């Protein structure tokens, strides 16, 4: 193989003294050389009022390094939002156990 | 004819897909004897196979009911076939085989 | 005058139809119905009563509302003319069904998957709700969530994803749940792994599902291989064993063996010792409760392809059969005959087939079973009130004795008041019930022996999919103790009934009832048929066309999907099947217990139904929404 | 994008094909976390 990506091979057949021949024409995947790893660059909390300036909060993301990275081939940046259900303590009173005695 | 058969006027087969016929279909046949009848007609693929055709009916009077598999086998004489792996690295040395 | 009695279901389900038969045992009556503090009312019925029909009221509606977001009740009351009762029940949620439909079962990045929904309710009948759905990735974090309607389709929603390029692996789950009731969920699962489509399969076989530690002759499998389109094929074959314990697997390396395939047929044999040496234990007995399995491994001449192949769950024991005592009642009969039925099995669960079953105790009480495995007995009773013991023992010949099943059940007494001991129970053959047959329900009865000429009737009821189906009314005429009902078998009792009777009696006040369960054959009640029209000359070739021919009710909708038969090699899990759907029908049935509770109240509140009277002679009230256990 | 309650524990990303400098900015009341992972071929230099 010579170049990335997806590729097609075709192959022929035909038959001596009788009218009958066949044909295939099948595809296959090439990739590049070395290996596959993932990179975590950043990890942040967010939570207004108590770490940022008057509600807004501003941050920075510095550019990731890619010291080895192979040449002529592409990366590939995510990025992650998620909210945590904080559901906290301060529940209702006792519960209706003990609450024959009235 | 004249020449012998070379390999220059041959169309090849391609079509290789996995699941096929995800179509609806409706029942309006007048009744005999509250069984209806339709006809349709279906163009086969380019495997070598066997395909099972399964079908899920649901009116208003009975409610759901589930059908038998049904099997159909597409069988030819003379043939080829080609075994390939799922990805090949770039710019080595590589072995196909067909039988 | 004398009294006035309502039969009402236990629970009620909301946005559906219900009933309550009203008996007075030419007078107007009413019902209505009122939330619990007081919402206003949400609906009322007026009837008469009417002589020449036996003072039964059949009386009908539907039940509604939006507030209804723990657990509420809601209060009947009905005035008879002059005199009110009342009863407060509980309300659920449930108000349906949802089944997922897809199209394969492995997948490769870059696919597409293809889903379907069905939704029906109570009835298993079309309708139109709001749905939501959800797609979960392994680790359990929802990936994708959406909602959708499914009004004026008839109740079939298709639907799309498509895998990204760089995406995890393993097991993927679809949720998906009414809008209005998010407690109860239905889910699906898939797998997402690069592969490449096998050509031929693997088939492993014992001779004997169970392996009795006495033999000599070790575990004997064999092996069957054959191609896609259905020729045979050669090749050369690996084969290893192993043990199975509870989440746990041991690896026998010396039990590790190549054989020959030819035209698909290979023979595997394992002796006692190599299996005794493996393990630490020396005592055969201890091995009882460990379970076996063997994988095999099959290549090509051309040495072009690789198949895997593994069975597992061969059970080690000592007894090749076992006794079940899973539909059998518990409370016995006070002086007249009490029937058992018992259930034998294969280890592995596969229903038994013409095996004598007995008593120890007694001599000559025996039968069969027909093809469901249950035989049906009776047994005589002291009629001290002191609870008895029964034992069963299996009785088949030509089989040693030191291998037969056996097992002990323990029964109680009924707490009459008076001594009426009334009860019910159908002498008809046990058999293979069909629709469209008919049954004979033999009244077998036994009164008061003293002035059992008083009773002039009795009522019964029937029970199925958690609803009242039908009420009846036989009367009889002094002097006779066998009287008989001829029902007909019809498509709706499918899959099984409830029988309760009861009558009442003059003191002080006495009623007296029992109840019964009763099983018919499973198949859909509709009918559809796929076949190939076409004149059947020889094997199709590829690009041709032919003729598909399909048969169904009329006015119907039919789906379709086809798939190679390639996938299921790799992958043959979580498929759909008309046995599952009645699977889930039936495991969220009310009454649990097969019958004859402990009193008139214990067999009416242990068949789903509630029963009030104007005496004041109630049954007690339930408001968990399971069964114990 | 805005975070309610009943849409919490929903995983949001996004994709680009390039590394540079970023700005993100919140407001309103809670918790939440935010993450930037980089995926890219390396060098590795036989059965």
């Amino acid at each position: 193989p010579l170049k990335t990506g997806l590729q097609e091979v075709e192959v022929k057949a035909a038959v001596y003294h009788h009218f009958i021949s066949d044909g295939v024409r099948k595809s296959l995947k090439v990739v590049p050389e070395g290996i596959r790893m993932n990179k975590t660059v950043a990890v942040r909390t967010l939570d207004p009022e108590r770490l940022g300036r008057e509600g807004v909060q501003k941050e920075d993301i510095p550019p990731a390094d890619l010291s080895d990275q192979v040449p002529d081939t592409e990366s590939e940046t995510r990025i992650l939002l998620q909210g945590t259900p904080v559901a906290q303590m301060t529940e209702d009173a006792v519960d209706a156990e003990r609450l024959k005695h009235l | 004819d004249e020449d012998i058969i070379a390999e220059e006027n041959i169309v090849s087969r391609s079509e290789f897909p996995e699941s096929w016929l995800w179509n609806v279909e409706d029942l309006k046949e007048p009744p005999k004897n509250g069984i209806s009848t339709k006809l349709m007609n279906i163009f086969l693929k380019d495997s070598i196979t066997t395909w099972e055709i399964l079908a899920v009916s649901m009116s208003d009077k009975k409610g759901i009911c589930v059908a038998d598999p049904f099997e159909v086998t597409v069988m030819q004489d003379f043939f080829i076939d080609l075994r390939l792996p799922y990805s090949v690295v770039r710019n080595e040395q590589v072995e196909i085989r067909a039988v | 005058s004398p009294m006035y009695s309502i039969i009402t279901p236990n629970i009620l389900r909301l946005e559906s139809e219900e009933t309550m038969v009203l008996e007075a045992h030419d007078v107007p009556v009413t019902v209505t119905v009122h939330d619990f503090g007081k919402k206003l009312v949400l609906s009322s019925e007026k009837t008469v009563l009417t002589p020449a029909t036996n003072h039964m009221g059949n009386v009908t509606f539907t039940i509604p509302n939006r507030e209804f977001k723990r657990n509420k009740f809601v209060t009947v009351q009905a005035t008879f003319g002059t005199q009110v009762v009342e009863k407060v029940v509980l309300v659920s949620l449930q108000s349906g069904y949802l089944f997922i439909q897809t199209d394969k079962t492995i997948y490769t990045p870059g696919s597409t998957v293809l889903y379907r929904i069905f939704t029906v309710n109570h009835k298993l009948l079309p309708v139109g709700r709001t749905v939501m759905v959800n797609i979960e990735n392994p680790e359990g974090i929802p990936v994708k969530q959406d909602s959708l309607s499914s009004q004026n389709q008839l109740g079939v929603l298709p639907l799309s994803w498509d895998i990204p390029e760089l995406v995890n692996m393993g097991q993927w789950k679809i949720r998906a749940y009414y809008e209005n009731s998010p407690q109860q969920v239905f889910s699906t699962e898939f797998e997402v792994k690069e592969y490449v489509l096998p050509s031929f399969e693997v088939i492993v076989e014992p001779t004997e599902k169970f392996y009795y530690i006495y033999n000599e002759k070790g575990l004997e499998v064999t092996i069957t291989a054959r191609f896609l389109y259905g020729k045979k094929v050669e090749g050369t074959a690996f084969v290893i064993f192993g043990i199975q314990d509870g989440e746990q697997r041991i690896s026998l390396p010396e039990s590790l063996k190549r054989i020959p395939i030819e035209d698909g047929s290979g023979e595997v044999v394992l002796s006692r010792k190599v299996l005794l040496d493996g393990v630490q234990n020396p005592r055969a007995e201890d091995l009882v409760g460990k379970s076996l399995y063997v994988s095999a491994t099959v290549i090509l001449h051309s040495g072009s392809d690789m198949v895997q192949a593994e069975r597992s769950g061969i059970p080690i024991v000592t007894s090749p059969y076992q006794i079940h005592f899973t539909k059998t009642p518990k409370y016995f009969k006070p002086g007249m005959p009490f029937d058992l039925m018992v259930f034998v099995t294969n280890p592995d669960g596969s229903p038994a087939y013409r095996v004598p079953v007995a008593v120890q105790g007694e001599d000559t009480v025996q039968s069969l079973t027909q093809g469901d495995g249950v035989a049906k007995l009776s047994i005589n009773t002291h009629p001290s009130q002191k609870p008895l013991s029964i034992t069963v023992r299996t009785k088949k010949q030509e089989l040693s004795e030191a291998e037969q099943a056996t097992r002990t059940m323990q029964a109680l007494p009924y707490s009459t008041v008076g001594n009426s001991n009334n009860y019910l129970h159908l002498s008809v053959l046990r058999t293979e019930l069909r629709p469209g047959e008919t049954l004979n329900v033999n009244f077998l009865l036994r009164m008061d022996r003293a002035h059992e000429a008083k009773i002039r009737y009795y009522t019964y009821l029937i029970m199925n999919k958690g609803r009242l189906l039908k009420a009846g009314r036989q009367v009889r005429e002094p002097g006779q103790d066998l009287v008989v009902l001829p029902l007909s078998i019809t498509t709706d009792f499918i899959p099984s009934f409830r029988l309760v009777a009861y009558y009442t009696l003059i003191g002080q006040r006495e009623v007296v009832a029992d109840s019964v369960w009763v099983d018919v054959k499973d198949s859909c009640v509709g009918s559809l048929v796929v076949k190939s029209g076409q004149s059947e000359d020889r094997q199709p070739v590829p690009g041709q066309q032919m003729t598909l021919k399909i048969e169904g009710d009329h006015g119907a909708r039919v789906v379709l999907v086809a798939v190679d038969k390639g996938v299921f090699v790799l992958n043959k899990k979580n498929k759909l099947t008309q046995s599952k759907i009645w699977d889930v029908v039936e495991k969220a049935d009310i009454g649990c217990t097969p019958g004859s509770g402990k009193d008139y109240a214990g067999v009416f509140s242990d068949a789903g139904l509630t029963f009030t009277s104007s005496s004041g002679q109630q049954t007690a009230q339930r408001a968990e929404l399971q069964c114990p256990q | 994008h805005r975070i309610h309650w009943e849409s919490a524990s929903l995983l949001r990303s996004e994709e680009t094909k390039e590394n540079e400098g970023f700005t993100v900015t919140a407001e309103g009341k809670g918790q939440g976390t935010l993450s930037v992972v980089t995926m890219y071929h390396a060098k590795a230099k036989t059965c």
